[PDB]
């Protein structure tokens, strides 16, 4: 699984059957815990 | 795959089915892959 972004610490709590971890819209969000959070991006 | 999801709960009745909700996590996914169609249920008795 690939993607672009920043690994963060997570507070979240994981269990062991589950690896990934998607939120709303059905994107990769933490990966295994490490959250993933697109690096700063908007409009100039 | 078999697929075996167990859950544990401590109950407080003397003969009836507990309500409430529980989530049921996966304990195990065995990678057999066989023609299961009968099954049964092995009970342990006691004697004296
Ligand atoms: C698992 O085995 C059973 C045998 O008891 C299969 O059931 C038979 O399947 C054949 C087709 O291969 C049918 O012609 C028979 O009428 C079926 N008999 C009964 C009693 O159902 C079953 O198809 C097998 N399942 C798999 C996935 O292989």
């Amino acid at each position: 699984l690939t993607g672009t972004g920043v690994l963060t610490e997570s507070n979240k709590k994981f269990l062991p059957f589950q690896q990934f971890g998607r939120d709303i819209a059905d994107t990769t969000d933490a990966v295994r815990i490490l959250d993933i959070t697109p690096c700063s991006f908007g409009g100039v | 795959y078999f697929k075996i999801y167990s859950k544990h709960t401590p109950i407080n009745l003397v003969r009836d089915l507990p309500q409430g909700f529980s989530a049921l996590e996966p304990l195990v996914d065995l990678p057999i892959g066989i023609n299961i169609t009968r099954f049964q249920t092995l009970l342990a008795l006691h004697r004296s």
